[PDB]
């Protein structure tokens, strides 16, 4: 009665992992002036985020870019000396004790047969109380890899990048404003490239990403496993001024054919820690929020209590964030100190360090030149990172970038196009 | 209208639009996009070879001579066009899609042959 | 309820020409293939006419292969025919009727479900 | 008589030169030599499921079902394909192109279902 | 059964494993892999070209209007059929070959030209 009939064209696809190429405005595509989003009416499809290969893509382009950008740069081997370093001349209050220190060093020239003294200023962070000879201290890692300086050309503002399908491949969007993550999804469309996602790199606090549409989200892979972090969307933002208050004087030398050091000569005024201001409103009211979602998952007659990391090194238990340029560790016990049981202002103490790794790396470092002047910064708030340890503890955490980069690509799924299938029909040759 | 639009329609609707699926099948820093590109030409010259060995070429809507033993699907026309979205019908039928491929690679085989013999 | 109207033209003479038109209710118009059945005032069914549900497919029997177009509007639910060079023979009543063929993703007809009650066409 | 030469003649001419162009389509340091040969065959492609898409696969030369709408050009047949380039031809008518291939497109759908129908 | 196991079999023989051959022809550090990629691809697109030149699109046994000058091969087909494999025949016949591609071209142009004035 009924025969095979081949059809080519058709409109079904499979889970897939492919390779996805970026689209921008150290290049490569240029941005698409339109996405095409189509809204596919009757088609429910399963998302399954945590298990989302479009993270590992980001994770690997991010870090490439991040280090190709320093190929061209100055290597500071020359610098890995002895430093006699001695206090700051100036007025210097308890919160700065001493966080400063005054070094000189014997710095190598443009000539082999020369040499220099050079002196500049250096957060007690990026040098280590050693050597004991004629000298005190040297530089953190030069008993690990030798730095490298950024080049004073380059920004590190978190340009938007676009993720986009290769010819057979299609991406997929969940628009449902209620998708935790995982599971079916009941609005789904397609699209040829994702929305420009900003490459910011934080840890406990997510800064500059998408909100949700409205209400807090809490997402986790499995929430009752304390081995899993919880990545919590607000969906209103709460704002971050940041500030380092210190006019500084930069200087540079040459320490070779060419390559130019920058350095803090000297600080114009008095000396003053950096800090983050929070409304406390503010923050009270998104914490309420979180909570209220929290109840939902863990019994409603509950305390649920907020407190500071318990430990791990300063990358992760502050919230470290590039605020101008320059690389702040801002302590966050004064946001997460409370119990909740069934124009005032935060102020965040901030510590500033010129030498980061910035990826859990071992191999490589980075020097940042200092900023000629004062720094000030306005951010967006739009994420917190928790874990947890009656009464459920919860703390900050946030230490590995790929839950960054999972919090805006929740919703996009990758699937291959599969054309040629066939259905029975009463069609014969 | 667009690309994928008809995947949550019927199959009996869907199968107006493959033309547009099958427009959006062709088209160190840069290798992996260029790896891209060439898998994405060698998928697709898979499906024009396979459709060629099965006498499909050149057709997006290709009637064959092999029948539709019941054990593979025993549902009505009425309900494979007018209900199941593609979707639906190709998890339905995956387990035996090789079966079928077969099939039809051998009915071409034959035909082929018969007809050289009739040109004698 | 299915309804099929004729409302079809009178007496007219041979050699000229005459059409008729259709007008349907009650279904999806655009869902069925639609055909004309002719019967001489004295005799028995003759299938005259056939033409696929999108229009393109068209059919006739010999004896008008060359005389009769048949065609359809699917968005005025119509089905019509035009006859040319008018025999005495075409006395009859044409009967508007659905069914007759399928598309080949639709179950079987090959026989018809509705029929009209068909206009009387006299060629003098 | 070798590729493009025919180019300067009228299209009435050239028209039996299509072999000629037709077998020229095919055939870090270095990486742009595969860049350049993975874009031959990008374009290749395309111009073959073009083809595929009206019903034309397989020919060079393929006549249609379309009609032509006097307002793309109504130069009389013996002004276009004796008195008159391909290269002058396409300038003439290069905007109502797209109109044309959308046409050619309907066309052969109407065409693929038609037959079906007809096979049963 | 498989890959070239009918090489050393007869060519009467040997041309029921069309299938079998066919579908064996698709599928700095990395880039003479890409090289080896692009280059099957481009070998096989020549040979569909060509088939499409000749009119033997989309078919694997393909019977064309060209006959057989005995200066080729005077052998019989109970010789050429029944008691020589396809490795054997292709020596015989290797010097004469563009000869039979020229002239299976030529053949289907003329074909197309005379298509289309019927279709007139
Ligand atoms: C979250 O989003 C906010 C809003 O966009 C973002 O704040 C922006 O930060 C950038 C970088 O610090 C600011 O851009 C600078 O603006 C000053 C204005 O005086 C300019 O002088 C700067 O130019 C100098 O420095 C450049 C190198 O960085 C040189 O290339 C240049 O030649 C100059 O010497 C530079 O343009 C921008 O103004 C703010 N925007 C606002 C509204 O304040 C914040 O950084 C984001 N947060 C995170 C964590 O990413
Ligand atoms: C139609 O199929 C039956 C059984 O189908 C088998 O199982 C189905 C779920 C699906 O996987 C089919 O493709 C399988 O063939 C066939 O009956 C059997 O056929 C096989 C050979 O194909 C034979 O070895 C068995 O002994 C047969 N008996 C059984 C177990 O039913 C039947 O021959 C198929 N008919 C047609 C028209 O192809
Ligand atoms: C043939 O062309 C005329 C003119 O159409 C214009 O030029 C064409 C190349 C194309 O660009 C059209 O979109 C242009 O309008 C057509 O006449 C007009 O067609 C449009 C669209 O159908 C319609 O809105 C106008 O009312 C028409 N005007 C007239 C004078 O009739 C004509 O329909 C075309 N015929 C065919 C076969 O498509
Ligand atoms: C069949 O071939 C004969 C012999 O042709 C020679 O061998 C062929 C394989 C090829 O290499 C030819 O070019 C050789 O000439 C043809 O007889 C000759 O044909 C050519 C034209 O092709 C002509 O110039 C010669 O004068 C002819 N005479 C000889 C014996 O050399 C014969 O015409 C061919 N028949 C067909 C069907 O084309
Ligand atoms: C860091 O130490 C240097 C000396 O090595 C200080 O520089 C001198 O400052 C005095 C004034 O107090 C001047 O008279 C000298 O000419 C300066 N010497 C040089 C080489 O510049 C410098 O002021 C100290 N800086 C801080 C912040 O303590
Ligand atoms: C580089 O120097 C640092 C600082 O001295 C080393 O870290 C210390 O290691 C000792 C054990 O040898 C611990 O007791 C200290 O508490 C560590 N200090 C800090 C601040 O963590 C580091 O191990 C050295 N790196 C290499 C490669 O030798
Ligand atoms: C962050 O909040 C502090 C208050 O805790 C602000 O400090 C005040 O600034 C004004 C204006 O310069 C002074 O007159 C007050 O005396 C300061 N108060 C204290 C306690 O120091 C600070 O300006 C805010 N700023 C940011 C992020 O730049
Ligand atoms: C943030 O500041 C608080 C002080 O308010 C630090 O908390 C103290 O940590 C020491 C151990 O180093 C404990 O002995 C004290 O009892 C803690 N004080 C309080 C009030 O709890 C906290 O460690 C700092 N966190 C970061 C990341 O710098
Ligand atoms: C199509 O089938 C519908 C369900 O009935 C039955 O189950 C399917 C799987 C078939 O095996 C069929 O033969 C059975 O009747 C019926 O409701 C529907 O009426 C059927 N329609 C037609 C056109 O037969
Ligand atoms: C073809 O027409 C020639 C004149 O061309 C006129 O103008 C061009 C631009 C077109 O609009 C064309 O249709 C017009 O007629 C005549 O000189 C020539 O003899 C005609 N040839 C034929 C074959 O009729
Ligand atoms: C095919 O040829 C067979 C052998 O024929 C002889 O040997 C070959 C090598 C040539 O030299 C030929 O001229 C000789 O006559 C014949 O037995 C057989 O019948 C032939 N078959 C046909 C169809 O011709
Ligand atoms: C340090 O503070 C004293 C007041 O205690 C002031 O007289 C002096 O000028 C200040 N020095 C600097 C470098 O600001
Ligand atoms: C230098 O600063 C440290 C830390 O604040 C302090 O303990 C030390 O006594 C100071 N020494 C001098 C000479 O000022
Ligand atoms: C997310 O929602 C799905 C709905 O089916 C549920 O099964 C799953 O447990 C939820 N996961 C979390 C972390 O809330
Ligand atoms: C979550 O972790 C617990 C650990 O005891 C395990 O029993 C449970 O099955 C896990 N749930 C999911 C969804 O992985
Ligand atoms: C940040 O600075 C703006 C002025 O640029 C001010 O209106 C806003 O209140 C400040 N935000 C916080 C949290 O202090
Ligand atoms: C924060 O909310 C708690 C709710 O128990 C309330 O007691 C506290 O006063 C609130 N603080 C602010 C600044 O609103
Ligand atoms: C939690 O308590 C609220 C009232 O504050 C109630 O509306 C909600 O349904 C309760 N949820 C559960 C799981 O008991
Ligand atoms: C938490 O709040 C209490 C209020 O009595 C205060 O004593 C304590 O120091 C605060 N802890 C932190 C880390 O700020
Ligand atoms: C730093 O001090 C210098 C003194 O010459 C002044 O020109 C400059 O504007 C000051 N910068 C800031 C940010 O206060
Ligand atoms: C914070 O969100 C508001 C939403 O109205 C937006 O206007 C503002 O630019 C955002 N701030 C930053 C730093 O992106
Ligand atoms: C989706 O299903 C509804 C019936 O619930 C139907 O009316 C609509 O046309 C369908 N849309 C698509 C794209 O198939
Ligand atoms: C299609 O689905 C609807 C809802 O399940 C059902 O009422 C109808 O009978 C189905 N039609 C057929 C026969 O497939
Ligand atoms: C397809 O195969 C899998 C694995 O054997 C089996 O679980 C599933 O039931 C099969 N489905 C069908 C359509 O028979
Ligand atoms: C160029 O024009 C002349 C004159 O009409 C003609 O004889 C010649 O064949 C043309 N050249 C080509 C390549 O057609
Ligand atoms: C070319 O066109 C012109 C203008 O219509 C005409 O006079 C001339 O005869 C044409 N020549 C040929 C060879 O068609
Ligand atoms: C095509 O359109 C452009 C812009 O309107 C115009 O300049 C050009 O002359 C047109 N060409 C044709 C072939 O009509
Ligand atoms: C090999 O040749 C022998 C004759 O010597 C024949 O019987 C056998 O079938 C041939 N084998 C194959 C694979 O063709
Ligand atoms: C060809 O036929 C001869 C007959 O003597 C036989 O010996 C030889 O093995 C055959 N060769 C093949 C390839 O079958
Ligand atoms: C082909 O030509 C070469 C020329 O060297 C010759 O050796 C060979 O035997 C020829 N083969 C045949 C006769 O096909």
């Amino acid at each position: 009665n009924l025969w095979v009939t081949v059809y080519y064209g058709v409109p079904v696809w499979k889970d897939a992992e492919t390779t996805l190429f970026c689209a921008s405005d150290h290049a490569c595509v240029p941005t698409d002036p339109n996405p095409q989003e189509i809204h596919l009416e009757n088609v429910t499809e399963e998302f399954n985020m945590w298990k989302n290969n479009m993270v590992e893509q980001m994770h690997e382009d991010i870090i490439s870019l991040w280090d190709q950008s320093l190929k061209p740069c100055v290597k500071l081997t020359p610098l890995c000396v002895t430093l006699q370093c001695t206090n700051v001349t100036n007025n210097i209050t308890d919160d700065m004790r001493g966080e400063l220190k005054n070094c000189s060093f014997n710095a190598t020239t443009e000539l082999r047969n020369k040499r220099q003294k050079v002196y500049s200023l250096f957060y007690r962070l990026d040098i280590v109380p050693m050597v004991d000879l004629w000298t005190n201290y040297r530089l953190i890692n030069c008993n690990t890899s030798a730095i490298t300086q950024a080049c004073p050309k380059v920004s590190f503002e978190p340009i938007p990048i676009h993720y986009c399908a290769p010819a057979g491949f299609a991406i997929l969007k969940c628009k449902d404003k209620k998708f935790n993550g995982t599971g079916p999804c009941p609005s789904v469309s397609t699209v040829q490239c994702t929305h420009g996602i900003k490459p910011v790199v934080s840890t406990q606090l997510l800064l500059n990403g998408s909100l949700a549409e409205e209400e807090v989200i809490i997402r986790s892979e499995n929430i009752t496993n304390n081995a899993k972090n919880i990545l919590v969307q607000l969906n209103t933002p709460v704002q971050i001024n940041c500030t380092r208050p210190n006019n500084n004087t930069v200087k540079s030398i040459r320490i070779g054919p060419g390559q130019a050091f920058y350095y803090t000569g000297d600080i114009i005024g008095d000396i003053r820690q950096a800090h983050c201001n929070v409304s406390k409103a503010t923050w009270n009211e998104t914490l309420g929020k979180v909570v209220k979602q929290l109840r939902k998952h863990f019994g409603n007659n509950t305390i649920i209590r907020f407190a500071q990391s318990s430990g791990g090194d300063l990358e992760v238990t502050t919230h470290s964030f590039n605020c101008g340029g320059e690389f702040f560790y801002c302590n966050t016990s004064g946001l997460f100190n409370s119990t909740w049981i069934s124009n005032d202002s935060i102020t965040l103490p901030c510590r500033i360090k010129q030498i980061i790794n910035m990826w859990q790396r071992i191999g490589q470092a980075m020097y940042a030149p200092p900023i000629q002047g004062v720094i000030r910064c306005v951010s967006n708030i739009t994420g917190l990172i928790l874990t947890r340890d009656t009464t459920e503890t919860f703390r900050p955490g946030g230490g590995d970038m790929r839950d960054n980069w999972r919090s805006e690509l929740y919703k996009y799924k990758v699937v291959k196009i599969e054309p040629l299938g066939v259905a029975p029909t009463r069609c014969k040759r | 209208l667009g690309f994928l639009g008809a995947a949550g329609s019927t199959m009996g609707a869907a199968s107006m639009t493959l033309t547009v699926q099958a427009r959006n099948l062709l088209s160190h820093w840069g290798i992996k996009q260029l790896q891209a590109r060439v898998l994405a030409v060698e998928h697709y010259l898979r499906d024009q070879q396979l459709l060629g060995i099965w006498g499909c070429s050149g057709k997006l809507i290709c009637c064959t001579n092999v029948p539709w033993n019941s054990s593979w699907s025993n549902r009505n026309l009425s309900e494979i066009w007018d209900n199941m979205t593609w979707l639906q019908w190709d998890k339905e039928i995956s387990n035996y899609t090789q079966i079928i491929y077969g099939l039809l690679e051998e009915s071409q085989n034959q035909q082929e042959k018969n007809e050289q013999d009739l040109l004698a | 309820e299915v309804q099929l109207v004729e409302t079809g033209g009178g007496l007219v003479q041979p050699g000229g020409s005459l059409k008729l038109s259709c007008r349907a209710s009650g279904y999806t118009f655009s869902s069925f293939a639609m055909s004309w059945v002719r019967q001489a005032p004295g005799k028995g069914l003759e299938w005259v006419s056939l033409i696929n549900d999108r229009g393109g497919l068209t059919f006739y029997v010999d004896s008008v292969k060359g005389r009769f177009t048949i065609s359809r509007d699917n968005s005025k639910n119509t089905l019509s025919l035009q006859m040319h060079s008018l025999r005495d023979g075409d006395t009859a009543v044409y009967y508007c009727a659905t069914g007759g063929m399928s598309s080949a993703l639709q179950s079987s007809k090959y026989y018809f479900d509705f029929w009209g009650q068909g206009a009387l066409v006299t060629v003098s």
